[PDB]
């Protein structure tokens, strides 16, 4: 049940970045290889925020 | 001499359906008579290139989070 | 060292919630200060040490300097003054 | 023949190319490979938390009661789930349990079920979906060498490994509650043999 | 005495940040752990690839 | 058995009745997500709701 | 004799509510349940049980396992035991021998009807799978009910006097027994015990 | 592999062609549509050979060890 | 020779001398080493090979 | 190929993959900064090519290497004095956001103070 | 090289699963077809003109998903299991 | 099972709409991986709009069963 969760949190974040970096579609380069990277880790610092307000008293 | 357990095929080949479906979607390789035209099929190799790239860079993100999270 | 992003601003935060008439805003607006060169001027002057080092304090509350000039007058007068007493 | 050095490298350089080339091999294979550690190798050092720091720590117990009056979701006491919608489903003889989302469902059933880690020989598994891979070598080989790296082919105790600590920090960030934190304290320190030849550090 | 001198310098600097407008906090200046960014530590190598050359 | 397909439909119905909350909440909110109508949103909702219900008998099936 | 027992599984498991909240004299006299393997070492107390002599036999219990390996390709790291030392009952001194080392304590409690319990509990990190397709994940439960003691201390008048060094002990010294035995969890071994009980027979 | 995931990809590629058929017109059922069917499962199922090619050579060509040709 | 024997000629032993011609081709390494694979002789293409700059000292 | 051929292209490409079999090998007690990106990279390495476009035609010209030397050590100098606080900040950048913003502050020195400079003293030689 | 991971019942299970993920696909791609998620009307009704593409929806649906399985089913041609 | 599965539908839906917040606001970039401050304050604001419609919806099928069952 939790390794599900986290597959979801995985998938969910694999498509929206992907979305988000094959834009264009043209071939990445090695610059991209490290764009995927960081809106990964704005997708993770979202959810951190979102989840944290969610949960914030009243 | 290296084994391959069951979750491991599947694994890979739901990363090839997701390939596929964002592909497909985004090249609209369903516009045509069976056959795959010189740019469609140019446009799917470049797409499959960029999944590969990226499925591998997602992976390895998603274990040095678990990592970092370990220790 | 604190790039312009990851600056906070604090000294302009207090500068903003002073008084409208204050010495600070004079100073923003351009009045320049001269420290007294007679002994009359600093013999008055003596007494403003507290006011200044309060009002720094609140400007650039954390700065290395201004935090380490505090604790070295606040230790100093401790000691002074248990010294006087004893 | 003129022996000068820089032409004379040209023939040096290919011999020279060769001898460092099986100098490397021996180096990865049995030099480096056993005096080296991956990953970060390092001492855990545990420590129990006492009774003196357990005081007031951990003001919430049911993780559960936190989740359903904050979760932005419908609240799951009306009764109209019972009998909302009708579906031709039947022979339910065993509790069965269900995975949200459309694409992570399949993987998550997988990984559940313990006949899907038996461990298959690429002489079994050479048949993809739509794929032959039988008759298409070239294909074959890339298949095999796609599947050595191993971050696509990994064991079952690094995926639940990998699952746990991804489920700790989503409920962490979330819920901000400490109970799903390590309850132990690790003290790390790295404990690295520099009396080695093979491997310097920086 | 002692303070005099140091207490007009540190004086003289503050009047001069306010005259040029620069409010900004100075150099040397060390916030709480509440105004300070976390370090990203996840770090992803690209990937490894034969030179063309 | 009985009581394991009730649990079954619960759980369906559960998801069910949240996905298509998102779905109308994704296409009706608007405004960088800081504007929606809470009417609305639940016209959409029960519409959808409709349309699941007589969709699920003819594609959930067990041939 | 109300026969209310409370059920330590989850979070309770790694860490006690006696040993959270320190109120050992609240929860003293207390049925609990619990889960987990017990371990291979025994220790013996001497006392008397209805005028005849004997020793009560007590045994470590692993009530939750953290793993802290992340190189699990690389090494097999030791886990982090949280064990309480539990009291399997009396025996008498001419049948001392007759214990049995690492002893089949209860038999294993059934393995859950839901599949998805088959996986690494968050809390316990135990996993219930009767064949766990990773061997050192492998674990073996039972389930026992006992309540929860107050570790004794010193006591001359009363001939509760204990010479470690010759293994002579009259009184359970919760602390020596845990440093012996080199369980992690010494705090909560301290703080107290559980006596298991059992329907009469 | 299981025969769950081959039903997988048949809805995958099914909900795929219902999008390209109905999507733009959303008009009634009739013979030519069985044949815009047969069509768009050969090209999706091309689609899928040639993305699955390119996905498996891509990662077999991207180095993972020193290269031995022994 | 870059680095002429006439700095420690007079000693038969060299020990000096290997020592200083080591530490030249080091300097000099330090610059190049991991451009060899790349623009030098250990460029897969063969036949557009560059010497390496420090082979004379090596 | 030839026996020889593919014993020369093994050994070609070994020698390459010296990074891809170091990558593994990691140690955990390290202060481990941000990397500077790629496409920051591509810049520097583009500023530095404006400066060598720039200095070409005067050393080219100049006959003597002593003169050619105390340029290069003259520039080097004023190039040094930024690489320190590239690295300086670089190495304290806790995100990819900070390590951007110090590598566009270090290619835009060099493009304005290090171009007049460079001018400045060629000019002089 | 399809291999026996579930049970049967397991295994039903599964494809019902799979079923009702694809009834909500369904569901939505109908709506947005349809255009029945619009800002401009309001009311939990279904006017006869949507009601239409909806009937035509679920006509088109059922008579082409039990052939669109066996078409896909019959070109993957799975090998059977043991 | 019940508490777990309620458990697990909340932290879905915490997880989806996290996602649905996260590109309404558009944070999802390449060129760098910090949030700015305005990023923040949408998410935020996302978040609370969420939170309201969620607890008018469940008010009012509180107060009323207006659904068909």
């Amino acid at each position: 049940m939790e390794q599900n969760t986290t597959q979801v949190f995985s998938d969910l974040a694999y498509k929206v970045c992907f979305k988000v970096i094959n834009d264009k579609n043209k071939p990445f380069v090695l610059h991209d290889e490290q764009r995927l990277a960081n809106c990964l880790t704005r997708y993770v610092e979202a959810f951190n925020v979102t989840s944290e307000y969610f949960f914030r008293e009243r | 001499d290296t084994e391959v357990s069951n979750h491991n095929y599947t694994q890979a080949v739901a990363y090839l359906n997701r390939a596929t479906s964002s592909c497909v979607k985004k090249c609209d390789s369903l516009n045509n008579n069976g056959s795959l035209s010189s740019k469609q099929e140019s446009c799917l190799k470049t797409c499959a290139e960029n999944h590969a790239i990226a499925t591998k860079i997602h992976a390895e993100y998603i274990r040095k989070l678990a990592e970092s999270k370990y220790l | 060292m604190i790039l312009p992003h990851n600056n906070r601003q604090l000294a302009r935060q207090y500068f903003d919630s002073l008084p409208e008439n204050d010495i600070n805003r004079k100073y923003y607006e351009g009045l320049k200060y001269e420290t007294p060169k007679t002994f009359f001027g600093r013999f008055l002057n003596q007494f403003n040490i507290d006011a200044k080092l309060d009002t720094l304090s609140k400007f650039y509350t954390y700065q290395k300097t201004i935090r380490a000039t505090q604790a070295e007058l606040q230790e100093d007068r401790k000691s002074y003054l248990t010294n006087s007493l004893l | 023949t003129f022996g000068e050095l820089q032409t004379a490298d040209d023939y040096l350089h290919v011999l020279q190319l060769r001898s460092q080339n099986k100098w490397v091999k021996n180096y990865w294979n049995r030099s480096l490979q056993e005096t080296g550690k991956t990953n970060k190798a390092h001492v855990i050092s545990p420590q129990e938390q006492l009774r003196l720091s357990l005081i007031n720590q951990y003001k919430s117990l049911n993780l559960s009661s936190s989740i359903k009056h904050n979760a932005p979701f419908i609240n799951r006491d009306l009764y109209v789930f019972d009998d909302l919608f009708s579906y031709n489903l039947g022979d339910i003889t065993t509790k069965k349990s269900l995975f949200n989302d459309k694409n992570s469902f399949l993987t998550s059933y997988s990984y559940l079920n313990n006949n899907s880690w038996n461990n298959n020989e690429f002489d079994l598994i050479d048949n993809l979906p739509f794929t032959t891979l039988f008759d298409n070598n070239d294909l074959f080989n890339n298949y095999k060498s796609f599947f050595q790296d191993s971050i696509f082919n990994s064991p079952k105790k690094q995926l639940s490994s990998d699952s746990k600590q991804l489920f700790k920090h989503i409920i962490y960030r979330s819920i901000k509650n400490n109970i799903i934190q390590d309850y132990t304290k690790l003290v790390k320190h790295e404990d690295f043999d520099e009396y080695s030849r093979w491997i310097k550090r920086s | 005495q002692k303070y005099y001198t140091h207490m007009e310098h540190l004086w003289t600097v503050h009047v001069n940040r306010l005259n040029q407008k620069i409010l900004e906090d100075p150099l040397y200046t060390f916030y709480p752990q509440e105004l300070n960014v976390p370090k990203h530590n996840i770090i992803v190598p690209t990937i490894f690839r034969d030179t063309p050359q | 058995e009985d009581n394991y397909a009730a649990d079954v439909q619960r759980q369906f119905n559960r998801t069910a009745f949240d996905s298509l909350y998102k779905i109308c909440y994704n296409s009706l909110v608007q405004k960088n997500g800081s504007t929606i109508d809470f009417q609305k949103q639940i016209d959409c909702h029960q519409r959808l709701i409709q349309v699941f219900a007589k969709i699920a008998p003819i594609v959930v099936k067990v041939e | 004799a109300k026969d209310q027992p409370f059920d330590v599984d989850g979070f309770d498991a790694k860490v006690y509510p006696w040993v959270r909240e320190n109120n050992v004299n609240d929860w003293e006299y207390k049925l609990v349940k619990m889960r987990g393997y017990f371990k291979d070492q025994r220790f013996f107390v001497r006392r008397k049980r209805d005028g005849k002599e004997g020793f009560l036999v007590f045994a470590p219990f692993v009530t939750a396992v953290e793993r802290v390996n992340h190189r699990l390709k690389q090494k097999d790291l030791l886990p982090v035991e949280y064990s309480v030392f539990v009291n399997l009952g009396w025996v008498p001194v001419e049948n001392k021998k007759d214990v049995e080392l690492g002893g089949e304590v209860c038999p294993p409690m059934d393995a859950p009807t839901d599949s998805t319990l088959f996986v690494n509990d968050t809390f316990t990190g135990f996993n219930p799978d009767p064949a766990n397709p990773e061997d050192t994940e492998q674990v073996t439960l039972t389930e026992i009910t006992g309540i929860v003691r107050r570790g004794e201390q010193q006591d001359i008048l009363a001939r509760r006097r204990n010479w470690n060094k010759e293994g002579i002990y009259n009184w359970v010294d919760l602390d020596y027994m845990g440093k012996i035995f080199r369980l992690f969890n010494l705090d909560a071994i301290n703080t107290a015990y559980i006596e298991r009980v059992v329907p009469s027979f | 592999m299981d025969p769950v995931l081959g039903d997988v990809i048949a809805t995958r590629i099914y909900k795929a062609c219902f999008k390209h058929v109905y999507g733009k017109n959303m008009k009634a059922y009739s013979e030519k549509d069985e044949a815009k069917f047969d069509q768009c499962l050969t090209s999706y199922v091309e689609s899928y050979k040639s993305v699955t090619n390119h996905f498996i050579t891509y990662l077999g060509q991207l180095p993972k060890k020193g290269l031995s040709l022994d | 020779t870059v680095v002429p024997t006439q700095t420690f000629y007079q000693m038969q032993d060299y020990y000096m001398l290997c020592g200083l011609r080591f530490e030249r081709w080091f300097r000099c390494d330090l610059v190049y080493h991991d451009q060899r694979h790349t623009k030098f002789d250990q460029v897969k293409n063969q036949k557009n090979y560059k010497t390496y700059p420090c082979y004379r000292e090596y | 190929m030839d026996t020889i051929q593919k014993m020369n292209y093994e050994a070609t490409v070994n020698m390459g993959r010296q990074d891809l079999i170091t990558r593994e090998y990691t140690f955990y007690s390290d202060y481990e900064f941000i990397p500077i990106q790629e496409d920051r990279k591509q810049q520097m390495e583009d500023a530095l090519n404006n400066l060598h476009k720039i200095i070409h035609p005067t050393v080219t010209q100049l006959k003597k290497k002593a003169n050619v030397q105390e340029i290069q050590d003259r520039v080097f100098r004023k190039l040094q004095g930024w690489e320190g606080e590239l690295n300086t900040c670089v190495f304290s950048a806790k995100n990819v956001r900070d390590s951007n913003f110090c590598a566009d502050r270090f290619t835009n020195r060099i493009n304005t103070e290090g171009v007049e400079f460079v001018k400045q003293i060629l000019r002089e030689y | 090289s399809t291999r026996k991971i579930f049970d049967s019942e397991e295994q039903s299970f599964i494809r019902l699963v799979d079923k009702f993920y694809l009834g909500l696909s369904l569901t939505k791609l109908c709506a947005q077809s349809c255009n029945l998620l619009r800002n401009d009307i309001s009311g939990s009704a279904l006017t006869q003109k949507e009601k239409d593409c909806l009937s035509i929806c679920y006509n088109n649906i059922e008579k082409t998903q039990s052939a669109f399985y066996a078409k896909v089913k019959t070109t993957m041609n799975l090998p059977a299991v043991e | 099972s019940d508490k777990r599965k309620i458990q697990h539908e909340g932290i879905i839906a915490l997880i989806n709409y996290s996602t649905l917040c996260a590109q309404k606001c558009d944070v999802l970039k390449g060129h760098d991986d910090k949030i700015t401050d305005t990023e923040e304050q949408c998410l935020r604001v996302c978040a609370e709009k969420i939170r309201q419609t969620f607890e008018f919806t469940n008010d009012i099928y509180l107060k009323n069963p207006n659904l068909t069952k």
